């Protein structure tokens, strides 16, 4: 197991920092035990980095407008304060959309009210209604507006909810104001939670009157899927091949009809706990939508999933998941054929920020690969009990690591694969080490599903086995 | 459904039938999208001059900017250094974003680190921030120099960067004697070239403001180079290997070529290269000071010349055939070196190029943004080509840049149809583009988009798109190439050559329709 | 018609609407043209398999060649002599056709002169043109050296060169110390490598053949580099700066990069560089000669190995990393200077860019043709990256050369799908790239009308063109670029990636059908 | 104007030469003078050149395979013997045409027999055999065979004339064998003419039985035109908007069945001289077709050349012949305004092949343009003739020039622009004088008619005006 040697190591990358840094860091750094089921005696998350040590995590701006806002197609999204924002998060998370592009979808643009040194000492509330006037005349087809604030925008005491209501009253529009200043919490996670609570008290209870929605007893909400290199669409077949009807996709592809549609289903798919639990609690809590998690990362955890999902409909529905459990049993069975004896053995480190660190590792073992350590950028205490059920006994367990840590853990442990950000790429690609980018699938996908899992397959197999990581040593040293 | 054999990605994966029959059925079904008739005429709306009318009276909202902050450029700049830490104060999401920024568009690894503040420092501020930031960057990452900039959270707070270093370093967070310099960048102001001046101004003030007593102009006989907010390491290559090939002694101020193409060779390097302390402490010693890029370096230009008492030329950027000339002729009458025969004989090669593919390039319509200094150094060159920009943009600009591009165009007959905007972003070109249609654009990748809005109106409407500044997201390795110099001017000519020639082999592809132009020989 | 504001040649010219119904009456009227049906059936079966059969079946007609013949590779090899005058014993049109194609090429001034063999010289044989032609080419053109290939015709009728030139020296025409080194060029035997080859070793036995008792195997500590057939300049100045950075003496035998790329300055300079007749009759006393391009080199290796007794390495065609680096170790142990660490640094830095581009580069397939040592480099680094070659084609090579290749795609996975094919010519190719369809080709101007003919079967089955190879008629100023060394696999990496990306962004270009997949970022 | 000067620089050029090379050179350069009327008084023409001179004249091949029987766009053309030949000649020659390339059209393909040294040693006519009867197999919709010899052919003792009878016969196949031996002749003029004697030999005569074809009164054929560019195409347009019908042009998009046809006309406009006045006056002999030449470079040549056409016809023609010229005199006069004033003055030396040199002055002087020396490649004394009435006084003629004569010619006489061939071209540039390409075009155009024109007068203003030209001259030097 070398449980003890793990702990060393622990010790070891410790002590370079000081004291206070130390004692703070020594909370986030674990060594995995199964049998353990409350992490919260075992490993600390969710609080505030420490400064000067590089960390991996964002901001709450980028949990809301970036996350969670961004992906809704049909919606104009203002990043409201200076320009830099919304132009490095422009274009830069690949949640796929199908529409006309600055006709009814504008989710690949960069809209913001670009502040001054006016407009920071004398607030931007005139220029927010002068923009959305502006808005309204040059983009007519667009059907609401969210405001996604900034860090000025919550230092400078503006009003933002009070302009949004006049001009959605004046103009008889949807406008969402969203108090997600960067320095709100400690990373995307409250992000999440701030975007959740502004779609719960202004889109979400727009039809609670209205009944003219024909619905069946086989409605279903996909929330928590954005559709990264069109993801949600490989789930979304196969749930129509189980006879399933899906309302709504949040928030990838997704659309603002979509959501105020969503509380008429008879149950909400979660795929991101991390990021949807709060409105999933909320519209069990408000219109009795009972909602379960599902993972579609490989056939054996797809599986899994088709058949609880039918567990909970009458046997038509289970008949129709027997039936396309068969239908794609030869496919995956094929890949696995072709690829596991290529990738058997092989050791994983995994760094991501929520969720998805644990929902990869099913995949990976159905590969015959072993996840030696995985850690997170912003997960909480729910994650990680979630997560210890899931990894081997004696690996690696981290949260929030600095890249300093992660580099001496990757020197120590020498696995044969990484899949982090793109701030880990490079600096792992120099080192001799095959790098898999898992937030955008090194720019190919998707992952999920059956269909996913062919290309998830192979994109292991060829950045594993590239023959350009056995030339970085010259032949003259 | 997925063949083992043949695996699609998602294109052309969601092409098959089934994928359609899915996305046709959710349309319909859920997403209340609007009739496609509606769709098509609002889109014909926006391609005309009405609509374009509409978008220049745009006071408050900006679509699809083409300008970052300030503390982006401030990084940049602190880079350059010898084993220097960008350090920003502020706000953690800012750091991960010129990260992610700057990895998409170096495809390297950039380093740099945040003090974290959060709500308990929008109340206190961020002194205990500063000090622990700095104890922990020191002891974690042992650089050399930590170089401050910050972020638009303390800007507004008012953090003092002087007196938090301060009291850092007399309760011994920080040693004294450790070199921690430190500028305001302010995200509301400016762009993030203005980023990059008051970063190396700041620099620059703590390295020589107090040691001024025993410096003596010209006696080291070199010369400072300024280069500016460059992400081409082929200009930094150029100037150097140009002012070897002459001879002359010079000093590369934020130098940051090494750091951004260091080797993957089994072990990552934090470091590598960039300008020593040292050679820092030294520059008021040299014989005067180069700007490359004069527009953005105003404020430098007046720490130079008020302080270290350098006669500062007035040059524009080395950019094309004249530009070039005049910067050479330059730094001959400085420095005392003749220019030799090599450069002599590459001057005589572009020439060359140039006669060479003259009848292809010749009154072919341009649309063009980036940085002012690009822009005008571009513009210039498309001048000394026989071509003709027709709409100049620049997001960053100003009205003294605006005059001095404007009579850059009234020496040339070939500017007679040019238009200079300021202020205005890519949503405004796409109008421009589509009312008053040119033959190709020059600017970053977020032209793509407007391409592909082109291809909808029609082929016969298309602009291509040619990928010279800064970002450049979906090609590899563009980041290697020059700008600056002969050789820098002859990469740019084969550029955009090449790219006439290959439309017009796609326009002349159709067999039996248009195929009877499509030549062998061009 | 034509409007004065906007002036239309040929292309769009021709697709107005009078001219079209000009073109449908000639048709209709006078040309007996075979109905559009008929047409559209012949196509669509001569892009099939069975088509394919009856095509490799053939033995006598050969359709669209890739190789031209003896006396241009002679030509080109004169050229890098210092003031050598490339003279062709023979008929003038051969000369004309040279010169031009040479121009296309290269885009520059290319001297030659014949001495224009006509009826009369079919029954009496060439010596009073031989003397006159020396004679009037020596006091006009003022050369040192006067280079002699022949055409068809001679080599037909048997004409003696050492006979005339002896005969042309003892009657007075030319001074008998005036060095005038001979190669007969059969243009029915070989290509036009070949004729490097022979002219070549022709000039050294001319210089160094009755000289050898004075000799001394490395008494000059230099290193002899024979480039053969080559039509980079950027292949010259890399080998040369290679060889520089190691510090190693190096002699450079028929180097014509100065003569092919004169500075366009107000003056004709018909010569410049080129190799020395010191240096050729010094060449006995290097340590070695090394052999850039060792498969169509054959001949002169046997001179070099056999006369000079330099035990000549056995090295492939340096392209790529496996084959640069073991150039590089050779030329380190045969002068004794180690590598340095900028050689180390750049070999590095290539690794990085292979790294980042691995993903877009993995598994494309590739149809390819050129000269020998070309093709299986490019093959060998093609396996290096990850791609997989599917149609290895080489018109000029032989079956010793197949074995090698065929070696070469066992040794890696990735050759598993690999066919070689020798004798066969375009034609071939464009069945092949029809019935197994790759992703891209890489060869010279030529495959332009190939892909033309695919994009005529549908936009789904049109293979792209990547232009590296000889010769490049359609673009401007790729003759300037490099593939061999480092800097050369950099170059052709970028290359083969950006045409990815690009046909990728050209695929998912459509709005709201394709262009989900239109990524910012790739 | 300065006679004396001219003949004293002829004088000093031919000065370097040795005795026999300059005794034979001193015939081929001469001093224009409109008023002679025999050129054969001055200058000598259609010799052999002297050996080792760099001359610029090509072989009967080039006359026969890439200037006439090439452009025939429904028959192959084999290039019989060595690789060289029809590789160096493939697409070189900007002769347009409209077609299927690979299935009825043909042109920009290298068809050849590709000797080794076998064909050499033991002869190649079986192996013709088996290529025509490849040719057959695998390109059925072609309507004939030719087959150009190279040199080998006619020195080695091979006879293609049985051979092409034996396999049209066997074939029903019209081939026709062509010798057009590099070593015949001096030029490619013998190649024009073994071309022609071909053609009347084995394609004109087959429909001489054949009365099916309908004729009008206003059939002409257009012999000498290759399609430059297009510029066949642009004379087309105008002689049939003045009512004319034209069975066939010879040969820039032209089919053997106009060929075939041409016996047929009742006139021939014949624009090549040199290339096809000897078909024009055997069908004169054989047939009574009148054949004139005829000029449609620039307005002036345009607009006589239409008249005198008009003119051998009746009344509707020469009314038709006004409709156009009324039509048509705005766009060029408009063409005159915008680009005479930016070219008065300048002067121009051209040196071209067979027919150009004389034949597109006028274009120059509707442009203000003065050709102040002018040249033939492999002209006869006939051409001069023309010639010396087409120029002006004291202005320098000659023949078949050398690079060196022509080099120290422009040295002296110091033009504004040169127009020659592609082997001049870049020799002139890196002197600093503006280029054109009078071959080729500079791969535009075209520049027949009144659109040609327009095009013609851009494209001397683009290249004489180019920025470029100031620029050679480094300011330090
Ligand atoms: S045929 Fe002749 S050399 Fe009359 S061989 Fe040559 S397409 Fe010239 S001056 Mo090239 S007698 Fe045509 C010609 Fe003139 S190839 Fe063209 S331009 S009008
Ligand atoms: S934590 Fe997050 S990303 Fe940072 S600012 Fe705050 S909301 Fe935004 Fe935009 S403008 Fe630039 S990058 Fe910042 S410094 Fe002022
Ligand atoms: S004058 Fe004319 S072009 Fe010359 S050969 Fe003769 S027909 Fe031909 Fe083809 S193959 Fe090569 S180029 Fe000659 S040398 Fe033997
Ligand atoms: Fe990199
Ligand atoms: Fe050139």
């Amino acid at each position: 197991m070398s449980r003890e040697e793990v702990e060393s190591l622990i010790q070891e990358v410790l002590e370079v920092y000081p004291e206070k840094a130390r004692k703070d860091r020594n909370k986030h750094l674990a060594v995995n035990d199964p049998a353990v089921t409350q992490s919260k005696k075992c490993i600390i998350s969710n609080k505030k980095s420490q400064p000067g040590l590089m960390t991996i995590r964002g901001c709450a701006y980028a949990g809301s407008k970036g996350v969670v806002w961004g992906p809704i197609k049909d919606m104009i999204h203002i990043s409201h304060g200076p320009v830099g924002c919304g132009q490095y998060s422009r274009a830069g998370r690949r949640n796929y959309y199908i529409g006309t592009t600055g006709v009814n979808a504008f989710v690949t643009m960069n809209f913001t009210s670009d502040f001054q040194e006016k407009d920071i000492v004398f607030g931007g509330d005139k220029k927010l209604a002068k923009l959305i006037d502006e808005v309204e005349t040059l983009f007519p087809l667009n059907k609401g507006i969210s405001v996604q604030s900034e860090c000025p925008i919550g230092l400078i005491g503006d009003d933002i909810e009070s302009v949004s209501k006049v001009k959605g009253a004046e103009l008889s529009k949807t406008i969402v104001p969203v108090r997600c200043e960067g320095f709100r919490g400690v990373s995307q996670s409250l992000g999440h939670h701030i975007a959740n609570d502004a779609v719960r008290d202004w889109v979400l209870g727009k039809r609670d009157e209205d009944t003219t929605f024909a619905s069946t007893p086989y409605d279903v909400a996909i929330i928590g899927d954005y559709n990264i290199g069109g993801d949600a669409w490989s789930s979304r077949i196969l749930l129509e091949e189980m006879g399933l009807r899906c309302v709504a996709q949040w928030s990838g592809d997704g659309s603002i009809s979509e959501i105020e549609l969503t509380p008429k289903v008879k149950l909400n798919l979660v795929h991101c706990y991390r990021s949807m639990n709060y409105i999933s609690r909320h519209m069990e809590e408000k219109y009795g939508i009972p909602w379960m998690e599902y993972n579609f990362f490989g056939p054996t955890k797809t599986i899994e999933s088709l058949r609880a999902i039918a567990a909970k409909f009458d046997e038509s529905i289970q008949k129709k998941c027997e039936e396309v459990i068969a239908k794609y049993k030869p496919e995956w069975e094929a890949v696995v054929a072709k690829y596991r004896p290529r990738l058997e053995g092989k050791r994983v480190m995994l760094y991501i920020g929520g969720l998805r660190p644990r929902h990869v590792i099913g995949a990976y073992e159905d590969l015959g690969m072993e996840v030696v350590g995985t850690g997170y950028e912003f997960a909480h205490n729910d994650d990680y009990d979630r997560t210890m059920k899931e990894m081997g006994d004696s690996t690696l367990l981290y949260d929030d690591v600095t890249g300093y840590e992660f580099e001496e853990f990757v020197k120590r442990i020498k696995p044969d694969l990484i899949g982090s950000g793109i701030k880990e790429k490079f600096i792992f690609q120099k080192m001799g080490i095959p790098f898999r980018e898992m937030h955008s699938w090194d720019y190919s996908g998707p992952y999920h599903g059956f269909d996913g899992f062919a290309i998830f397959a192979r994109d292991m197999d060829m950045t594993l086995n590239n023959p350009c990581w056995k030339k970085l040593q010259a032949p003259w040293e | 459904s997925q063949q083992v054999d043949k695996i699609k990605a998602s294109y052309p994966l969601f092409l098959d039938q089934d994928y359609k029959d899915m996305l046709a059925k959710k349309r319909d079904g859920f997403e209340e999208k609007y009739p496609q008739d509606k769709i098509d005429e609002v889109f014909q709306w926006t391609t005309t001059k009405e609509y374009q009318e509409l978008n220049f009276q745009r006071e408050a909202l900006t679509v699809n900017p083409a300008k970052a902050c300030q503390p982006l450029g401030a990084v940049l700049c602190a880079l350059g250094f010898e084993k220097t830490m960008p350090y920003v104060h502020g706000s953690q999401g800012c750091v991960a974003y010129f990260r992610s920024y700057f990895n998409r568009h170096f495809r390297e690894p950039v380093s740099c680190v945040s003090d974290s503040m959060t709500e308990d420092a929008a109340v206190f501020g961020g002194q205990q921030n500063m000090k622990d930031g700095l104890q922990n960057c020191k002891a974690t990452y042992k650089p050399d120099m930590i170089a401050v900039s910050t972020t638009c959270m303390a800007e507004v707070i008012g953090d003092d960067l002087n007196a938090f270093i301060n009291n850092s370093k007399k309760e011994g967070f920080i040693p004294d004697e450790f070199p921690v310099p430190f500028a305001h960048t302010p995200s509301f102001v400016g762009s993030h070239v203005t980023g990059w001046d008051n970063m190396f101004e700041g620099i620059a003030r703590y390295f020589t403001l107090k040691s001024m007593d025993d410096k003596v102009v010209g006696s080291n006989k070199k010369i400072n180079i300024v280069p500016g907010f460059e992400t081409y390491l082929g200009n930094f290559r150029v100037i150097k290997r140009m002012l070897s090939e002459m001879g002359v002694g010079y000093s590369l101020l934020s130098d940051p070529e090494e750091v951004l193409d260091t080797p993957a060779d089994g072990q990552f390097r934090m470091y590598a290269g960039g300008t020593t302390q040292e050679e820092m402490k030294d520059a008021p010693n040299a014989l005067n000071t180069v700007l490359l890029q004069p527009w953005h370096l105003e404020k430098t230009k007046k720490f130079v010349e008020g302080t270290w008492k350098h006669e500062v030329p007035k040059l524009n950027i080395p950019m094309g055939l004249d530009w070039t000339d005049e910067f050479l002729m330059k730094v001959s009458e400085i420095s005392g070196q003749p220019i030799p025969a090599s450069l002599t004989k590459e001057r005589g090669r572009l020439v060359d190029m140039m006669t060479d593919s003259h009848t292809w390039l010749h009154g072919k319509r341009f649309a063009l943004w980036g940085d002012p200094d690009f822009v005008m150094g571009l513009v210039k060159f498309l001048l000394e080509l026989g071509c003709e920009p027709v709409h100049i943009l620049c997001h960053n600009g100003n009205k003294r840049w605006k005059k001095a591009v404007d009579a850059i165009l009234a020496a040339s007959p070939y500017g007679k149809n040019a238009t200079v905007y300021i202020g205005k972003d890519l949503w405004h070109l796409r109008s421009l583009v589509f009312t008053d249609k040119p033959d190709f654009m020059i600017g970053n990748s977020y032209g793509k988009f407007i391409q592909r809005d082109t291809l909808h109106k029609g082929k016969e409407f298309e602009v291509p798109l040619i990928r010279i500044g800064f970002p450049i997201f979906d090609r590899h390795h563009l980041h290697r190439s020059t700008t600056l110099g002969y050789e820098g001017a002859m990469q740019i000519l084969t550029t955009l050559v090449n790219s006439i020639l290959e439309r017009l082999d796609e326009e002349t592809r159709g067999m039996q329709a248009t195929d009877y132009n499509h030549d062998l020989v061009r």
